[PDB]
């Protein structure tokens, strides 16, 4: 099944397959897709949770009385590119419209945030904010 | 890059040489000197070779095959088997033995190819080393008939005695470290 | 130059600073002319 | 005799122990029940000048593991235990090291791929949202 | 030549001479252990550094696809015809274009220079 | 995944390694971290390459390099490595055969594409560091076929030598018949053409 | 934008620099976070001449990140916790049989023979650190933090990873010594394997 | 592009 | 005899829980560790937090801020950094002192690399004749410290200033 002296056809057939599957600019597109799909979410998760507490508020017995607020970001979501008009009504933004009206082609970025309140009342409440 | 092999020397030419001359740089990239021979030395290649040897810097490191630092408590013991014969000959009528003998020994082997190429002499090297370090170094040299050229060096016999009643406990570099420093200095700056 | 069987008259170094320290300012005038002429005429070009 | 004293009786008796590196599927199978007192049988067959070590998986557990020995002369190993009563003790000195290897070559890679997928489940990725959140 | 590490402190032993006995002793500065030196050589420097590269060559290099191979030079040890041949491949090798042949075939591992 | 597989395939970890044993064994670096040593390098190298060509655990972009003289195996999963696809040669025969080009020729209504070629093991992506360990043939038929012996151990083959050129230099006709600075100048002039 | 490869050991020779051979490694924490921190292991040239300096000859020094002054390498190994000279050389020299490499390591061991305590070495690193150090306790903890995180992050950043860092540092030294001996060729910056 | 003595 | 063809097969037992946890104690071969001289030993968690973490906040903590000044002092110290870490012994290295101070001292450090894909078990002989397997809770590599005179840090700094020690170092060590 070897291909002797038919190689000029075969090599350009395999080259054509390469260029059909993978375009000329595939590197830029693939790298950006990696950014959005993985890197953004990993950057969100890598960031340490936010820990906040009051500075001995009320000057009472203060046995850990100041509440502790803990925020943890999760599950980043991206919408399709969208342009909000002067009316404030969201609408999809076609690329050519962005070119003509000098708009910026951008997509909304949403993160789920979980907020926990620890007031040393023996109860901790973990409210969740969806798609902030 | 596009000079010729006729020059047979590194030569700076073109824009960089123009900059060197224009700026009168203290250090040229390739300092060179053309020496014209006076008389018969120009006519005969061998005499020109003699002048070349006179004009080219030569150090002990260039002519030294290898150096080894040994500890030999007794010169007569001759820890190296090879040096037994000539050490025995030298110590049949020993010189400077009355002062003392330093136990640490520096043994230097000189490549015969380099020695004959520069036309150096074992006695000449011994004299130069003796003059450079005065009496602080005692040198023993083989005859040229010996297949391996060996030079044996020991610390000063007077220094080994210290010739001092107090003797000072400073004990700077002891003798082995001092011998290593001597070896490095000899190799780098002998200027034979 | 001091070494025996080396011609003192014709021996020359390419370094102009050495020529100045050893032979003098006039010698450097001539030596600098020679070196510049060498860099100019290596390609075969001619400058008056 | 003190709290920090180490009971070196195991060292004095020169008790010999064997160290083995075993895979996660085997350990997890053992940990599934972990209380039945039985996980398998270790069979060692010796010949004139060659010895082979093998472990058989329990039939209930499954619903051959050859052992490869390693030289222990390059490093001396001992086993010590910290009792819940704060009485440290030494069990013995390691005299042999072994490794447990899977029998299946290709189909085992399928289980490895399943394990990789299970470990990749906690990994979270950016999610595409069709409609902008209001 | 070789560096000996003391048992007591696991540190380098430096040469030292006992004046009383005129005996060379390798003694650590940190610990008092002293050992008589059999070699009796402190420092050896080979300025020529004419060290054979046959020892340095690894027998594994025979597996390399990129290395040239000759069947012209047979192996001395086993007679295998194939033998990858390569130059010094070493900096500070001075000026040597000698070919350090390595016999192919499993486990022969023979290195010869012609 | 590569680290897990390496642990499976008899790679002793640096922590468990006796310092004396390192001298005689190859060091395995993954993304520039010295994971451990392996006593038998060639078997591991062949297994890693088989896995990559089957695309099981090692992704196609992952590059394995073995420096035989320095006893080091380096595996890079890092981003930004530049790679080019090359045909694979086993023995002295190209792995690409007439059946593959027949499936590719009817690329429509056969759903056979470059990804299928990569998965089949006919082609492979090779970065420069791995290029240093690869014997390549410019033209398959000429160099693979037996002749006066130059190399009998070709491991990869170029798909076509004209692919070394870029986008602008590819529009030059008969580039090999020109002086090199002129091809460079045409690359710049083509960007400024009108169309 | 082209950049030199991270998480790799490259040995170069710089004529102008006092170091005859310099080996650099630029380390990034798996690209997850933090700027890339470069740690250099260099060998001083034998050109410098002195009664002690000529005897020692080439002496290895390391330019740890965020420490202003060059630190002798044996001190870094002791700071990591490997006090014994034999163990340091075990990490640096993989086979003790070869005499030349041990000869190369000997001078640096002699230079650091004053410090034989891990805590003292940590204090010395802190004291010569660029950031000011008020007390010995503070200096020791600060230098320990620098070794744990700033230096060679890719090998490890936490989890008691001193052994891994010691082995990789010893690998850098081993490659530098091989380059000095001439057994390995000096790396080339232009190779596109290095240029991510 | 010619030789070592010529031009590149 | 039977030794040339003996076949031994034993049952394997893995108890769900053991009162004493199992660890690995690894000594380097070059150390030449010998247990014959180990008449007594002391293994305990380290206190190096004395030098770098705790009781280092002794004097400034108990200086005597009170009232609003106490509130401000505590809050100021806390917000200045990120609350200094105190003793959490279970996550600290181990110190071994064999035969008291006279004998050698070793330091064990937990193996940082976790065995997420590996487990280690120990087989011990028992009268019932069945092997028992116990998981390895932790791995420790112990390295000795010489029982020799240690240079003082201040003296070490003074000596290092004279990096060019032309005089013999051994005599310097003897002087100390
Ligand atoms: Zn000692
Ligand atoms: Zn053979």
């Amino acid at each position: 099944e070897i291909t002797p002296d038919l190689w000029q056809e075969a090599c350009w057939i395999v080259i054509s397959s390469y260029f059909d599957e993978k375009g000329l600019v595939r590197q830029q597109l693939d790298s950006f897709d990696e950014f959005i799909q993985m890197s953004v979410q990993r950057i969100v998760e890598d960031a340490p949770p936010i820990d906040l507490q009051a500075e001995a508020q009320h000057a009472s017995g203060e046995v850990e009385e100041p509440p502790r607020y803990l925020l943890k970001f999760e599950q980043i979501y991206l919408s399709k590119p969208t342009h909000w008009e002067r009316d404030g009504a969201p609408s999809p933004m076609m690329p050519n419209e962005a070119r003509l009206r000098n708009l910026t082609y951008s997509a909304p970025l949403y993160v789920d945030i979980t907020k926990t309140v620890i007031k040393e009342g023996e109860e901790q409440l973990q409210t969740q904010h969806q798609k902030t | 890059f596009h000079y010729a092999g006729v020059s047979a020397k590194n030569v700076t030419l073109g824009v960089p040489r123009l900059k060197e001359l224009i700026n009168i740089s203290k250090k040229p990239k390739t300092p060179s000197l053309t020496v014209f021979l006076l008389g018969q030395s120009a006519r005969d290649a061998e005499r020109a070779k003699d002048i070349l040897c006179r004009l080219e810097h030569t150090t002990l490191r260039k002519v030294t095959a290898n150096t080894a630092i040994y500890y030999d408590p007794n010169p007569q013991s001759t820890v190296v088997a090879e040096d037994q014969e000539w050490v025995n000959v030298y110590y049949e009528m020993p010189d400077f033995d009355v002062a003392r003998i330093s136990p640490w020994l520096l043994r230097v082997e000189l490549d015969r190819k380099h020695m004959t190429d520069r036309k150096l002499t074992m006695e000449q090297i011994a004299e130069k080393i003796n003059a450079g370090f005065g009496d602080d170094l005692n040198c023993i040299f083989n005859d040229d008939n010996a297949e391996k050229l060996v030079l044996r060096i020991r610390i000063m016999n007077s220094d080994e005695n210290k010739m001092q009643e107090e003797e000072e406990v400073v004990d700077k570099m002891d003798d082995d470290v001092f011998l290593r420093c001597i070896e490095s200095n000899m190799l780098t700056d002998m200027t034979l | 130059l001091s070494e025996k069987d080396v011609d003192p008259v014709r021996t020359t170094s390419n370094d102009i600073v050495e020529i100045f320290t050893v032979l003098g300012i006039e010698a450097v005038r001539k030596a600098l002319e020679r070196e510049l002429y060498h860099v100019i005429s290596f390609d075969g070009s001619y400058v008056n | 005799a003190e709290r920090g004293e180490l009971d070196l009786t195991g060292a004095k008796q020169n008790t010999g122990v064997w160290l083995v590196k075993v895979p996660k599927y085997l350990s997890q199978q053992w940990a599934k029940a972990s209380g039945r007192g039985e996980v398998g049988k270790l069979r060692i067959a010796k010949t004139q000048g060659r010895t082979e070590v093998s472990f058989t998986l329990n039939e209930d557990l499954a619903n051959e593991h050859p052992f490869v020995l390693q030289s222990v002369g390059g490093q001396t190993l001992t086993v010590f235990t910290e009792s819940s009563s704060d009485k440290l003790s030494l069990e013995g000195i390691v005299v042999q090291r072994a490794e447990c290897r899977p029998a299946a070559s290709e189909n085992y890679m399928r289980l490895k791929r399943l394990q990789i997928e299970e470990s990749s489940k906690p990994v979270r990725l950016s999610q595409q949202l069709d409609k902008v959140v209001t | 030549v070789g560096i000996r590490f003391c048992q007591e402190c696991n540190n380098m032993l430096y040469p030292k001479e006992d004046k009383e006995n005129r005996i060379l002793l390798y003694a650590c500065r940190n610990c008092d252990y002293q050992q008589e030196a059999d070699n009796s050589c402190i420092y050896v420097n080979k300025i020529t550094h004419e060290v054979d590269e046959l020892t340095q060559i690894i027998a594994d290099v025979s597996q390399d696809p990129t290395l040239p191979r000759t069947e012209d030079h047979p192996c001395q040890k086993c007679g295998h015809k194939e033998a990858v041949f390569f130059q010094s491949h070493s900096a500070r090798a001075e000026d040597a274009m000698r070919l350090y042949y390595v016999c192919t075939a499993p486990h022969c591992g023979h290195r010869w220079t012609e | 995944p590569i680290l897990e597989f390496l642990e499976e395939w008899s790679m002793e970890n640096l922590e468990e390694i006796s310092p004396a044993a390192i001298a005689d064994a190859t060091k395995i670096f993954v993304n520039g971290c010295w994971v451990g040593i392996h006593k038998d390098p060639e078997q591991l190298m062949n297994t890693l390459r088989k896995l990559r060509r089957q695309m099981d655990i090692i992704v196609s972009e992952v590059s394995m390099i073995r420096d035989i003289r320095e006893r080091e195996i380096r595996i890079y999963t890092d981003a930004g490595r530049i790679c080019r696809p090359l045909l694979i040669v086993e023995k002295q025969k190209l792995l690409l055969k007439k059946r593959h080009i027949d499936q590719l020729k009817e690329r429509e209504y056969n759903n056979y594409s470059w990804q299928d070629l990569v998965a089949s093991g006919v082609v492979e992506y090779i970065d420069t560091l791995e290029e240093e360990t690869v014997m390549l043939a410019m033209t398959p038929d000429d160099l693979q076929e037996k002749e006066v012996a130059y190399c009998s151990t070709y491991t990869h083959c170029e798909i076509h030598p004209s692919m070394i050129l870029g986008v602008c230099a590819s529009i030059i006709p008969f580039p090999d018949h020109n002086q090199s600075p002129r091809n460079t100048y045409q690359s710049a002039m083509g960007k400024q053409a009108m169309g | 934008q082209e950049k030199m490869a991270t998480n790799t050991v490259y040995v170069f020779a710089k004529k102008d620099s006092k170091y005859a051979y310099t080996g650099e490694c630029r380390s990034c924490l798996e690209n997850s976070s933090r700027p890339t921190s470069t740690i250099w292991v260099s060998m001083l040239a034998r050109g410098g001449q002195g009664a002690k300096k000529s005897a020692i000859g080439q002496r290895i020094v390391a330019t740890l990140p965020y420490i202003k002054q060059e630190v002798p390498i044996i001190i870094v190994f002791r700071a990591l916790g490997f006090v014994s000279d034999r163990d340091i050389l075990e990490h640096i020299i993989y086979d003790f049989e070869d005499p030349e490499m041990m000869e190369m390591v000997k001078p640096s061991l002699d230079e650091a023979f004053v410090i034989q305590e891990q805590n003292v070495a940590l204090n010395f690193i802190g004291s010569r650190g660029a950031k000011p150090g008020v007390t010995k306790e503070k200096r020791i903890k600060y230098a320990k933090e620098v070794l744990q995180k700033e230096m060679l992050p890719h090998v490890g950043v936490s989890d008691f990873c001193e052994t891994k860092k010691a082995y990789f540092l010893g690998y850098m030294v081993h490659r530098l010594l091989l380059a000095a001996l001439g057994r390995r060729e000096l790396d080339d910056r232009d190779h596109y394997g290095n240029k991510r | 592009i010619w030789g070592i003595g010529c031009n590149p | 005899g039977p030794s040339s063809q003996n076949v031994t097969e034993y049952v394997v037992r893995v108890p769900k829980n053991t009162t004493k946890k199992y660890n690995i104690m690894a000594f380097n071969a070059a150390d030449k560790v010998n247990f014959a001289t180990w008449n007594q030993a002391r293994l305990e968690r380290d206190l190096s937090n004395k030098k770098i973490y705790q009781e280092e906040e002794m004097p400034e903590s108990g200086a005597g801020s009170e009232f609003n000044r106490k509130l401000r002092e505590e809050a100021r110290r806390k917000k200045y950094g990120i609350v200094l870490k105190e003793f959490r012994p279970e996550d600290q290295p181990w110190l071994l002192r064999v035969n008291g101070k006279s004998g050698r001292k070793f330091k064990g450090i937990k193996k940082g690399g976790v065995t997420e894909n590996t487990s280690y078990y120990i087989f011990t002989q028992c009268p019932d004749g069945a092997f028992e397997a116990f998981p390895v809770h932790n791995w420790y590599n112990f390295t000795p410290l010489a029982r020799h005179r240690t240079l003082t840090a201040e003296e070490a700094e003074e000596e290092w200033e004279r990096r060019n020690k032309v005089l013999n170092h051994f005599s310097i060590m003897q002087q100390r």
